[PDB]
């Protein structure tokens, strides 16, 4: 390197320059004693919101305050305190006579977007990285517990999915499987982080395949292959048909949680899984309304 | 610095003072073109009205960077933004602002400071340039300068709709010439009695 | 001091005399990928001055009844100059950005704009109006190109989320009373070190007039809006043929 | 040891098992321009791996009655890939080159070729046959592109100079008895530090069969010749629009 | 610079690696004593011309030699010894009645390609850098010397060329000029290196203007503007027409000579200045011929 | 409006490279510009006139 453009160059600097840093903060900030002020040139109240930053005025600048020692804890607003609570994420029905799953087996694609209460919580951020904990509660349509043997198999993507109650894929020589009774307490296991990326993403702005994107290939927009973790399969262990109808409910609880890049929370009703679609005719405001702005 | 006659259109005796500035006014917002001129100080054209052009007329070869300054002489209540672009040699006259943005340029915002400066850097293959003209000697062109509307010329109620711009040109600290010769024009038509 | 500014990168320059400081998104500057983060083996190319410079896309007119517009990045620059050629010749892409929005008026005009950057801005549909039809937006709406696209329901941001919470994203305001420009600097935002520039869009730029434009008859009625951007710390890898689609 | 060779530059590789060493033209390697030599002020761009790699132009058939061919540099690569895009986007150009010519046959074939590099290879005309008409060659003959052009009077090299003195230029031989490839490395040759890639050609490549091809009936009658080249230490400066002509 | 691709990079190395170097050599090389050799594995005679290099065999390897001390000088083959000899480069005719220059003035464009003897010498190289020395010999068509005043003006490119014997451009306030008689010895001056480049080039492979190169713009091919050094002008100093016809001959001698990149010498007859054109129908061999290869 | 020339340079406006300038300024001096002879007068001495 001889020319004095390469020596002085900043190309190749891989270190991130951070303007800010994190500080310990176990409790809320205290309030100190302040008195009256009568001066020119110091205006804590006057701000400029066009800059794009929040107001830096404090309690002591605007009014006269007293000394208060704040010991309120901030430990309930962390991510593990907010997300490590189990919620319903799926439901599987195994009826005797019906059209959905009459043959005694069912397949469920692993997804979180099926129910609104957990979907709205998880869609506050763009990227998320966590471990899981799945609990399976099984019973009859009326809630009664009956003697029966069940099998749950986890099928990673690419593995052959069972096609019948007596399929050869139920030998589970490689895939993990669980044998449990309906008289036992609900089964629960642990799940790692399996994404090929560094974090799950709930919003993907793009197409997964190359080539022209026509109108008959529009169902591929927004589909991220890195979130497709496989299939959950269930059957009644036997050769003949079972005697009772069954219902299975799945609850999942996160742990070891990290999150990035917050975004506005959902405003309208949900319509489809993995789709931000909303009802065009009925758009409702975020909150309530009143008759006049000058009254209550 | 000396005044550069970019607007060398009129030739009548009464209209000779109108060559010293060119107008600006409100447009339709498409990014219209205002004016174009060449960047050769020794060639015929706008640069013949400056002292730099007259002095370089006595020398065959030159080398260095140039400098052009535009001053806005409108009212205090007028605003606007402009794009001034320099196209290195080999490229045709830009058709629109999208192609003109690809060269070296500056964006000028009217305000308290009424003037902006555009620097025409030294970009050439040879160390020196000879005086260029149509034919074989157009091997020594320096490029073109264009002025485009960025946003608009906005003015309130009660202020004039048209303003004028004055262009001033000079040279930088690396400018040099050599091989002294005679001026192309002689100011004598007969016997000076 | 904070009002006047100059931005110089590559062979382009921007001068302004009415500014409100520069926002550095998420408190981080653009930078190159480190050896620990990198996964591909081939060495990338860094053309430097030929791709990191200011580009201007188009001019849009502000009316008394405007809704808003949005652009997709880096979809705007995939057809412009050396950056476009490099992006459509290689497979992998990474870079930061610098965004400058310009809009000027007189001292008798009034208005306000919100300029925000939202990563992974997925667009939804009106679902036929009753929520019964599972439709998807056409390719024109998802990636409009360098011409942008106009919002239909700015209140829900065309995606079912409120606009009143868009300030959580890196943003500025253009108040015609105070300033006439907004500058935002964005690092590379993704869950992967490299990605395709023809299949993935990193973020989107939103310009929505919160307070409507007003003026008295006799003043200039044409108030344009112009967008200028410049890549920062661009990297390419995976050389092959040139594909445009 | 001197027979087998491998050439690796960029993402391309060439392997040969019948070689006759590598000629380094004028005893000098390609390099970048120094500060004392440079004249322009703007900093150049050095895309590196995306432009310094091997390119193959075309295949030409060797017959028993062939005359010869010639190519012009860098006119061949002004339409190929990132090098072509950079060359037609910028004003100034400089680089070296590496040339590899391939031609293989059996142990029962015979022949010989002369591969030479001549800087500033100006082409003349036959002046109407009597020397009375002051004509000039068309643009097709002067810059034939990547398809090359066939000599009409190989004895005078189509320029009035003998072929028997062409060995004074950097050259090799392809003797079908001994070897099947020729490699020459050329630095940047010009009286200026930078120059235009669309108006000036630095040198030309000549392939002339001095000893005619021969073989007995029954052997393979198709004997192709292929040209592979790679720029070295490329530099560009003077960014503007893209011009092709 | 942090990534270990920029640190190890060779980009920016502006130093030229030279395989060879120059050594002093004032005289021819000597010859040493050699004897017979009978060995296996050493073959100085066997060569391989396909490499592209010259033979390295010497006198001592092939035959038995004696010790000879060589004192022959190599000082006559240098470039200054080869080129510092004046030769005719131009000629100007100023007749009384005629069609070429009947008005008493003439203009000559500075060029070397007008006469073959010096053109063939200068066109052995591609680039050349030198000073000049011009001598002007003036006389009548028969050689007689007559009393007359002449003026020579050097007109650099861009300066206005005279258009008559009484032109206003003959005030020579800036351009150098010479006033000389025909009874004086020939005038001679010194000329520097004026090219904008670093060397004159006799061959330029390209076009000087941008844009499409059509067939009606074919007279611009090969024209290098860096070699056009101006115009030499001559007139008889007076208002009325002169009494005698005149002829002017120009001789130029190089000094301080440098050269680069040799090329094959010209083979055919010259037809036009700054044009490698040759006669197509009559192509002649480089030398003579004989009836048979097996005889003399 | 101050009446002085612009003080902006190459380095402030665009990104530049290191260039060493060795071009001489000795041809633009006053003695180099004026020490060249030129015609200043002419006198005519005719026989009849
Ligand atoms: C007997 C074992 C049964 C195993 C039950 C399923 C375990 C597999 C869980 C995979 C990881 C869960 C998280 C999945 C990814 C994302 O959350 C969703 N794709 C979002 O739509
Ligand atoms: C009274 C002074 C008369 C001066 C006579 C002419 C002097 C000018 C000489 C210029 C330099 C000579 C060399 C010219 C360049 C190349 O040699 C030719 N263009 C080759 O065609």
């Amino acid at each position: 390197d001889r020319v004095a453009d390469v020596i002085e160059s900043s190309i190749g600097d891989s270190v991130s320059r951070a303007l800010t840093h994190a500080l310990p903060a176990p409790t809320g900030q205290d309030t100190q004693v302040s008195s009256h002020r009568l001066d020119t040139g110091k205006v804590p109240a006057l701000q400029a919101a066009e800059i794009g930053a929040s107001s830096n005025a404090s309690d002591e600048s605007m009014i006269e305050t007293r000394c208060v020692l704040n010991s309120h804890s901030t430990a309930e607003t962390t991510l593990d305190s907010f997300f490590s609570r189990a919620g319903l994420v799926g439901e599987i029905d195994l009826p005797l006579k019906g059209t959905t799953n009459p043959n005694g087996y069912a397949n469920w694609d692993i997804d979180i977007t099926g129910y609104a209460q957990m979907r709205r919580k998880v869609e506050l951020f763009t990227y998320m990285r966590f471990d899981a904990e799945f609990t399976f509660v099984a019973c009859t349509p009326t809630g009664e517990v009956v003697p029966q043997l069940l099998q749950y198999m986890f099928v990673p993507p690419g593995a052959p999915k069972p096609d019948s109650r007596e399929s050869l894929a139920w030998q589970t020589a490689t895939n993990p499987s669980v044998f449990v009774k309906l008289s036992d307490p609900p089964a629960q296991v642990s799940v790692p982080f399996m994404s090929p990326a560094s974090a799950y993403q709930w919003f993907y702005d793009g197409y997964p395949t190359f080539g022209e994107h026509k109108q008959e290939k529009d169902l591929e927009y927004g589909a991220c292959p890195n979130n497709m973790m496989g299939t959950f399969s269930v059957r009644t262990v036997g050769t003949s048909k079972s005697k009772y109808p069954l219902v299975v409910r799945i609850y999942m609880r996160m742990k070891h949680v990290r999150a990035w890049i917050p975004r506005p929370m959902r405003n309208q009703n949900y319509l489809f899984k993995a789709n931000p679609n909303y009802a065009g005719n009925s758009i409702k405001p975020t909150g309530t309304s009143r008759t006049a702005i000058t009254t209550l | 610095e000396t005044i550069l006659e970019v607007n060398n259109v009129p030739t009548n005796a009464t209209s000779l003072m109108e060559r010293l500035r060119f107008p600006v006014s409100a447009q339709a917002g498409k990014g219209e073109l205002c004016a174009v001129f060449r960047a050769d100080p020794g060639r015929n054209g706008p640069w013949q009205s400056t002292l730099l052009g007259q002095l370089c007329g006595y020398y065959t070869q030159w080398s260095g960077s140039l400098e052009v300054t535009f001053m806005f002489t409108g009212s205090f209540m007028a605003t606007g933004k402009m794009l001034i672009a320099y196209t290195p040699p080999g490229g045709p006259l830009p058709k629109d602002r999208a192609t003109a943005m690809l060269g070296t340029h500056v964006i000028w915002d009217f305000g308290l400071q009424s003037s902006v400066t555009l620097v025409i850097p030294w970009i050439s293959n040879t160390h020196y340039r000879a005086h260029a003209r149509d034919g074989v000697f157009d091997y020594y062109t320096t490029g073109l300068v264009s002025i485009w509307y960025q946003t608009n010329y906005v003015v309130p109620i009660g202020a004039p709709n048209t303003a004028y711009i004055i262009a001033l040109a000079a040279a930088q600290k690396n400018f040099t010439m050599k091989l002294c010769k005679d001026a192309s024009d002689i100011l004598q038509t007969g016997t000076i009695q | 001091s904070d009002r006047v500014a100059q931005l110089t990168i590559g062979n382009s320059t921007i001068t302004t005399q009415e500014a409100a400081n520069i926002i550095v998104g998420y408190g981080e500057w653009p930078s190159y990928c480190s050896d620990s983060d990198a996964t591909a083996v081939d060495k990338p190319t860094r053309p430097d001055v030929s791709v990191n410079r200011f580009y201007t896309l188009d001019t849009k007119l502000w009316e008394k009844s405007s809704k808003g517009w949005y652009w997709k990045f880096p979809d705007v620059l995939t057809e412009t100059g050396v950056f476009g050629q490099n992006a459509q010749f290689h497979y992998l892409y990474r870079s930061g950005f610098c965004i400058h929005v310009q809009c000027n008026a007189s001292k008798f005009h009034q208005g306000a704009l919100l300029v925000a950057v939202l990563p992974e801005y997925v667009i939804g549909t009106v679902a036929g109006g009753t929520g019964t039809e599972d439709s998807h937006p056409p390719y024109k709406q998802t990636q409009p190109g360098a011409d942008g696209f106009e919002l239909q329901h700015p209140y829900v941001l065309d995606a079912g989320i409120p606009i009143s919470q868009l300030t959580v994203c890196p943003h500025q305001w253009i108040n015609l009373r105070t300033n006439n420009c907004a500058t935002i600097i964005v690092p590379y935002i993704n869950a992967l070190p490299f990605d395709s520039a023809l299949n993935h869009c990193n973020f989107g730029l939103l310009v929505v007039p919160i307070s409507p434009l007003d003026y008295d008859q006799g003043a200039t009625p044409v108030i344009p809006i112009t967008i200028t951007l410049a890549p920062m710390c661009s990297e390419f890898a995976g050389l092959r043929q040139a594909v445009t689609q």
